[PDB]
């Protein structure tokens, strides 16, 4: 209904699916890095 | 967000780097390549200052001071707890200032106006540089640069000056002071005149530039004009900053003694040296 | 939670991606520097030490 | 009154600095409000009044009494915003979302958009205190001559394309301020067109106008009269010429 | 590509003698000279000038002030022109000795200082009234006078008011080039460090802001002079694209903007605040505060 | 083929601009240091302002 | 209480979202640095201590 | 009455989603606070 | 993850390639300088 | 959609070449990193 | 009378919602004040 | 007391909402910092002392 | 006295309300800081000395 | 004094009222501060001395 951007629900859902794919890949890499660093030099 | 007249001016173009890329607005602000870059540098420098004063343990914004490295460290990059943070903040400040000026360039060439404003900003950028980059390099160390603190860079001013007796006796210092004083005088007078013409006595019609010229002629016998006063104040400020940069670039690089002893060449001129009388006789 | 995609009916992807990239690079640099500023967690000095160099 | 604290460490100097902080807050408020007598209320890209109008309120209207019978101007006023309002602009939205540029649809120089924009000022000349017209051709300015510097009159006019479009003919001068404002050009097409002096550089052998190319000199807005130029015409002309720094760059050489 | 820093072509005709709006045309001169060297930058017409009672009084008194200082200079040099030109910047008509307190000094240097300062008082206030009346005659506002009044406030604080509160004319400023610099330095030294005066810092903030602001404003007008920006009084009532493009440059650059009338209020206020804050700061030094670094330490902007 | 070389040229042109900027900054700094080497030795013996 | 959704008939969601994001990031940064300034809540120096480094 | 042009249904939906986001933010913050309390209490 | 090619439907690839070259060059230069600033990792010395 | 104007297939081809170059760059970089780690370990 | 263009009913509704928010804010503040008092009183 | 809702006929809701939001955040920060300045109400140092750290 | 409602025929209620709010808040803050200055009216120190901390 | 009401034909009531309010407030503040400066008319210190605290 309301769209300050022109994107519809379908377009927004597709864009969001790709956004979240990228976000979760980024977060996976960051998590692996954090695990490795905690193994090498813990901070907690 | 838009002023009543802002729409017709929001067009594409006026970019030095990037095209369609980064050609948009965030509220009123225009953000391009250099808007992005200066935001990054400014935020990083702010966060570096905050982390530095956190390390020190100081949160009173009037006691925060990020000091440079020591004079013994020389020109080398120092430990971040010993001056590396000052160095990074200085890099970021230079980048942010230069990106601000180039953003102004982009905005000007989007609006169709002249590039006088970034030119004028470049003078202040260059004076900041004279202080933190060039004069330290010629002196051999970053420890001669001023610290990033509200009241500690005043201590730097005072001590740097009193290292040469009274700094009042530097001649380029004199010129800078005179130009600053005259700039403030001229700004006060310009504002006063424009407002006196535009907001006149109750019950009188709005005035013109004729009335302004006439007021200042009747007062002092000369009127420089509407364009002349602007050219004049611009150049006054620029010459003030130029002579300040001169006073500092020569201070510990070409001069090393008290600045009051410089003037004694006009006293030691061989024809009036030993005449008795006066202060120096 | 099921309807967060509507943030794209609110924000433009371009400005959002620009801002997000700048923010992430800034934050990463900031944390790496916070670490390098500690004699510990400085992996360069710590490696120099661990290997007798 | 040294070391004379009303309470705690609070002496006349602390009282003074806090009083100054207050006065300065009030002063920033006053100045930012007085800076709102033009441009408000805020608008959308659709032309509508925006939900956000600012954090400082628009101030009360003041009145400017104009000389020469020109009337009374109230600032802020819906009449002043309507008179200075451009209608039927030739721009297309680049995006549905806000904060993105608007693209011209035709020739932005002729259509008066972007850096070639003009404001609908009053179609009446700027007057001096005596009621005469401020800008005149130097032939109609009695006593005026070139006291110093190069006379451009008769010099060819080189354009951004490095091509010549005509020769300078006359000088339009601000009489009360005694300065050149526009120089008129005799175009090789048989037409007379004005060009601001601020966008013209006098060389020894030529007048160089790098803003606009040879194609644009013909479509410059003309004056309805040959002896006077109105504020509106001035704004149109100067906008047209300036817009060339952007819209005539592909043609510009050297 | 033409930056409008210098004029390419000068034109001129009969001199603009002025406007009759309440002015007495008898007290205004009839002589004008055009100087082209000034035309490359501003206007070339030198003159005319209004010669009235207040300007006459101020001229007389200021000439007497200048001449009194110069006469003391000639005495201090032993009537030797060579020692006068050698020590010109080192000679000085110095403020009275402290032994005299606030009473009329009983010395030659001191009474000469007193009388020169009397002439200075008369001249400066006569010139203030001159400004007020020259504006009132043309039906113009008194903004010039109210701006001059701030500089007069600081000048008074230095010469008349603060010496009284502190109880001695020796606190006032001497009449010499280098001696008044030494006076500033010794003033800062006697009272901690004048840097740590808050009103001194404010005066400096506004001094720097005056140059920042005029650079911005003049660069703006020269940037929009191609659209008629220098003609500000006509842009105030009949807004053109010059004003709009200036406002938009500054809005896009830093988010907020001014009007063509409204930036001159910023200008006026940044001007007058320099001297207002400076006068207050000079009053508070010695009278309310003996050391500014200790004051800063107590009040939380100097470390202990 | 054509698209590979096109994109590689675009990236290398960006790298060349960056390298030019770096060369310029380094030339400026290094030349300032050298010019400082020409100055008297008291230019290197100044007392510290401690900040 | 059941009518707070009216706050979007008053403020625009874009401006509110940008404002709250800046506010939250800055607040988080300031609190993190406040804790980092206290050597008792500086988790880095802690991990340096409990592990003998 | 609306200063933004949004109807009650639009704003109600927007608020539902904003509430979901706020409660998720607060949940993560609560879990983090509990962790930090077990690790190093402040009260 | 398979639909990442739509980032070129958002940003012009020419400007992105140029900016990426610039970014990567400056990052590499910064890291090389950080390492040169340390005797153990400096390889010229 | 294509703010730029590229069709899905143009973008597919360009992304193909882009990922090719990316993986090449990453391989060269990991090789250099192995070399530097044999020379000067940092972990 | 009105300076902002709100009728009696619009403003009565606005006030209802504003007072709801205000009393929620105040209830939270009161709970927190009681807690801080029990933890470390000041009067 | 029954007629306070006319403050909305006199005042604009948006400006006063933003104003009181800023005012409340700054007042909260002000009081928190006042307490933090007093060693007896600094919850961080108080907890440090309470647990022997 | 019964005609004191005529100040609203001389003053704009909006200006008056804003100015009154500012004045009252600043006066309150001023008085509270005066009391905090005095050791015998600083409730924070009084409670500390009362409860033995 | 029968015709003192003409000062309103002369002077404008709005300016008069604003200036009179500012003036009276500043006068009162200055007098209270003068009293606080004096240990004998400091009502707070006098209360301390009176009630044994
Ligand atoms: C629209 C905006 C307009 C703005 C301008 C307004 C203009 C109109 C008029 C406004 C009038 C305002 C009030 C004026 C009169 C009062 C002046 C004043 O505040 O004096 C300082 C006043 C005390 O006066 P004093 O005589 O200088 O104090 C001597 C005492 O012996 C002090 O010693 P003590 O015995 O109390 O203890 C000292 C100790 C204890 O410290 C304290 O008790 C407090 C110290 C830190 C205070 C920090 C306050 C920060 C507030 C920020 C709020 C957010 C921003 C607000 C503004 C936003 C917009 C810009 O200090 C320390 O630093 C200890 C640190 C920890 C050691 C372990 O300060 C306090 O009472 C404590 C701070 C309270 C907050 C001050 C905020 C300013
Ligand atoms: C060692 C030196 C001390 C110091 C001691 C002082 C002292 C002492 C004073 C200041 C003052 C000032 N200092 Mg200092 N100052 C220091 C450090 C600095 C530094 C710096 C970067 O280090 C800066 C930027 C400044 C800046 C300033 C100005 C902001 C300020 C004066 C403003 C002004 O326009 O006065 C100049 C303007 C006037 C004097 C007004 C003149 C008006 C009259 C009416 C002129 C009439 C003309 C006459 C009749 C003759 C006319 C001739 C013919 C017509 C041609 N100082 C250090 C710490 N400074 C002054 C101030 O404001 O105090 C806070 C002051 O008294
Ligand atoms: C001809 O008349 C004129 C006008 O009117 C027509 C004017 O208005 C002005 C303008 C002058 C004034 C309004 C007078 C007052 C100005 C001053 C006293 C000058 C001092 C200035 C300031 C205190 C303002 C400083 C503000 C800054 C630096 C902006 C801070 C903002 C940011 C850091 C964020 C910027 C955002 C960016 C780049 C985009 C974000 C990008 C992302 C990726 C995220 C002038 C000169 C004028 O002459
Ligand atoms: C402290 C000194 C100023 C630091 C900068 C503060 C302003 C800022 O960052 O953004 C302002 C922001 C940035 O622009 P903006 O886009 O938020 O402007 C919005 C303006 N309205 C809402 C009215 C449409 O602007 C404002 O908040 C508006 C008014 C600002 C006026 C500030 C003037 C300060 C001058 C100080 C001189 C005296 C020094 C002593
Ligand atoms: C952002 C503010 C952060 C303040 C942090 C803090 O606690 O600072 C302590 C300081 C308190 O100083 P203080 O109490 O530490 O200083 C004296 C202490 N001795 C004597 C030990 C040195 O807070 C401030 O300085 C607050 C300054 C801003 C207050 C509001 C100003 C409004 C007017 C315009 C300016
Ligand atoms: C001071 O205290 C310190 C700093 C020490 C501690 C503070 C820490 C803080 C404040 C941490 C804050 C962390 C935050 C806020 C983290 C946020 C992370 C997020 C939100 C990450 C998001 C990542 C998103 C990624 C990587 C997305 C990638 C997307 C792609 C690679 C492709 C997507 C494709 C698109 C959009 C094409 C679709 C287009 C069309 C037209 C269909
Ligand atoms: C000095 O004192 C110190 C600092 C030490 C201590 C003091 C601390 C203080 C004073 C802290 C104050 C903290 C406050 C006030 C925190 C407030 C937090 C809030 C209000 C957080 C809210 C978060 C909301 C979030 C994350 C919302 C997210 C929403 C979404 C993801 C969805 C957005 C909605 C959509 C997309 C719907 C759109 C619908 C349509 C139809 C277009
Ligand atoms: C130095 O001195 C110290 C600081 C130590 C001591 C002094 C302290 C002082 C002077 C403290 C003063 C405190 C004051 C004056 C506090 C005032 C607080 C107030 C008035 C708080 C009000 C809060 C209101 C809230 C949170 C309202 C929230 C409302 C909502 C969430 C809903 C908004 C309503 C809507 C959307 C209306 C519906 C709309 C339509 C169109 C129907
Ligand atoms: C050195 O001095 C110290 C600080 C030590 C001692 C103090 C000195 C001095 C000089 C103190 C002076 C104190 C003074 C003058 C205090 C005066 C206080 C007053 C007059 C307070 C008045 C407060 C009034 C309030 C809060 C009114 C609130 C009203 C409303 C919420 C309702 C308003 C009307 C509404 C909402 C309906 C409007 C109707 C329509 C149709 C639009
Ligand atoms: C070749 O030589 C001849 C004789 C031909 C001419 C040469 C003249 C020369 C060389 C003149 C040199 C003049 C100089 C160097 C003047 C320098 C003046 C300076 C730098 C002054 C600086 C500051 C002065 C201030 C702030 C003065 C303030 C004075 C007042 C506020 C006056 C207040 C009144 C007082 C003290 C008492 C008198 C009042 C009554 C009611 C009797
Ligand atoms: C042993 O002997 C004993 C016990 C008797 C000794 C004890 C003595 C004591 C306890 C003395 C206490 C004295 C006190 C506490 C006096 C209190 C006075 C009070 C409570 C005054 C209350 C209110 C005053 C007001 C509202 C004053 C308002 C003044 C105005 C100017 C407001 C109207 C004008 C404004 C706002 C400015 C604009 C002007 C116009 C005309 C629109
Ligand atoms: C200050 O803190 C320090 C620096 C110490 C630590 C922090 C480091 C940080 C924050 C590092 C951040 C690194 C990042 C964000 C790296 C990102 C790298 C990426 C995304 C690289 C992508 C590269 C892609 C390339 C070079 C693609 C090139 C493609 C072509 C040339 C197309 C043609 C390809 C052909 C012909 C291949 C044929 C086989
Ligand atoms: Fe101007």
């Amino acid at each position: 209904d309301l769209s300050f951007t022109g994107l519809s629900d379908e377009q927004a859902q597709e864009l969001h699916s790709v956004y979240m794919s990228g976000l979760w890949l980024f977060v996976t890499i960051a998590v692996i890095a954090h695990i490795a660093v905690y193994i090498w030099r813990p901070w907690l | 967000a838009l002023l009543s007249f802002e729409r017709k001016y929001r067009v594409p173009g006026g970019t030095l780097v990037g095209g369609n890329l980064f050609d948009f607005w965030v509220g009123p602000f225009y953000v391009g390549f250099f808007g992005v870059t200066t935001f990054f540098f400014a935020a990083l420098g702010t966060l570096l200052i905050l982390y530095g004063t956190a390390m020190e343990g100081v949160w009173n914004p009037q006691l925060i001071s990020i000091e440079p490295p020591s004079v013994e460290n020389g020109l080398a990059f120092a430990p971040l707890a010993e001056g590396g943070l000052w160095q990074l903040i200085t890099i970021c400040a230079l980048g942010a200032f230069i990106s601000w000026a180039l953003r102004e360039v982009e905005i000007c060439r989007k609006l169709g106006i002249g590039l006088h404003i970034p030119f004028a900003f470049s003078f202040a950028i260059l004076a900041y540089a004279v202080l933190v980059v060039f004069r330290p390099l010629l002196m051999g160390s970053w420890g001669y640069a001023f610290p990033y603190g509200i009241w500690t860079h005043l201590d730097w001013v005072s001590n740097t000056g009193y290292t040469y007796g009274n700094f009042h006796y530097n001649p380029a210092h004199m010129l800078g002071i005179s130009f600053f004083f005259t700039t403030a005088l001229a700004l006060a007078l310009h504002g006063a005149l424009v407002l006196s013409a535009a907001n006149p006595e109750k019950g009188q019609e709005m005035k013109t530039a004729d009335h302004e010229d006439t007021f200042f002629r009747d007062l002092v016998g000369y009127s420089i004009g509407t364009l002349g006063i602007h050219r004049l104040g611009l150049l006054l400020a620029l010459m003030a900053v130029f002579w300040s940069a001169v006073c500092m670039i020569i201070t510990g690089t070409i001069w090393f003694d008290q600045w009051s002893n410089w003037w004694y060449w006009w006293v030691e001129l061989p024809w009036w040296v030993d005449i008795p009388g006066g202060v120096n006789g | 939670m099921s309807k967060f995609y509507k943030i794209w009916q609110v924000f433009d992807p371009r400005r959002v991606f620009v801002a997000q990239g700048v923010f992430l690079f800034l934050l990463a640099v900031m944390i790496h520097l916070i670490l390098l500023s500690k004699p510990d967690y400085n992996w360069l000095d710590v490696g120099t030490a661990k290997y007798g160099r | 009154m040294v070391g004379v604290n009303f309470f705690g460490d609070f002496d006349l100097a602390s009282l003074a600095i806090w009083s100054f902080w207050g006065f300065l807050a009030f002063l920033i408020y006053y100045l930012q409000t007085e800076n709102m007598r033009e441009g408000y209320p805020l608008e959308m890209e659709d032309g509508s009044v925006a939900p956000n109008q600012g954090l400082f309120p628009v101030p009360k209207p003041k009145t400017f009494k104009l000389p020469n019978g020109r009337g009374e101007i109230v600032m802020p006023s819906a009449e002043n915003e309507a008179a200075h309002r451009r209608n039927d602009l030739a721009l297309a939205r680049t995006s549905v979302s806000e904060g993105f540029p608007h693209a011209p649809t035709g020739n932005a120089l002729v259509d008066g958009v972007g850096p070639a924009s003009w404001v609908p000022r009053r179609d009446e000349p700027e007057l001096d205190a005596h009621g005469h017209n401020k800008i005149m051709p130097m032939a109609l300015a009695k006593g005026f001559n070139v006291t110093a510097g190069r006379d451009p009159r008769g010099l060819p006019v080189q354009a951004a394309d490095l091509e010549v479009v005509g020769r300078v003919s006359e000088l339009w001068v601000d009489v009360p301020e005694q300065m050149v404002r526009y120089l008129e050009i005799d175009l090789n097409s048989g037409k007379k067109r004005l060009v601001p002096m601020t966008l013209a550089k006098i060389w020894a052998d030529r007048v160089r106008v790098n803003a606009i190319a040879s194609d644009s000199f013909e479509n410059i807005p003309a004056t309805r009269s040959a002896s006077e130029v109105t504020k509106l015409e001035e704004d149109k002309i100067s906008g047209y010429v300036a817009g060339g720094w952007l819209y005539d760059a592909d043609k510009r050489k050297r | 590509e033409y930056q409008n820093i210098f004029t390419q072509v000068q034109v001129g005709g009969a001199p603009e003698m002025g406007l009759v709006e309440g002015v007495d045309l008898s007290n205004r001169t009839k002589g004008t000279t055009n100087w082209t060297l000034l035309g490359w930058f501003g206007n070339a017409q030198i003159g005319p000038i209004y010669l009235g009672g207040w300007g006459t009084v101020s001229l007389i008194s200021g000439v007497l002030w200048f001449m009194t200082i110069g006469a003391w200079f000639w005495y201090e040099a032993g009537f030797n022109p060579a020692v006068f030109m050698r020590d010109l910047f080192y000679l000085s008509l110095d403020a009275p000795d402290a032994k005299y307190g606030l009473g009329v000094p009983r010395d030659a240097e001191g009474i000469m200082w007193f009388i020169a300062s009397f002439f200075m008082f008369v001249a400066v206030w006569s010139w203030w009234i001159r400004t007020y009346t020259r504006a009132a005659a043309l039906g113009m506002g008194k903004h010039t006078a109210w701006a001059f009044l701030s500089a007069i406030w600081l000048w008074m604080v230095l010469g008349f008011i603060r010496p009284i509160l502190m109880g001695s004319w020796s606190e006032a400023v001497p009449y010499g080039i280098f001696t008044h610099l030494d006076w500033t330095n010794n003033f800062s030294l006697t009272y901690g460090n004048l840097f740590y005066n808050p009103f001194h810092g404010l005066s400096i903030a506004f001094l720097y802001g005056s140059a920042l602001l005029f650079a911005m404003h003049g660069a703006t007008i020269l940037a929009v002079s191609r659209f008629g920006g220098d003609r500000e009084l006509e842009q105030i009532v009949d807004r053109g694209t010059a004003a709009e493009r200036a406002a938009l440059f500054w809005r896009w650059t830093m988010g907020f903007n001014a009007t063509m009338e409204g930036i001159h209020r910023w200008a006026w206020w940044f001007g007058v605040l320099v001297t207002l804050t400076g006068g207050i700061g000079i009053l508070l030094s010695g009278t309310v505060v003996d050391n500014w670094y200790v004051w800063a330490q107590v009040h939380g902007y100097a470390p202990v | 083929i054509n698209l590979r070389v096109w994109a590689l040229g675009q990236m290398v042109w960006g790298a060349f601009l960056a390298a030019v900027g770096v060369v310029v900054v380094i030339c400026l700094l290094v030349g300032t240091y050298l010019a400082g080497l020409l100055l008297p030795e008291q230019s290197k013996q100044a007392p510290s302002p401690y900040g």
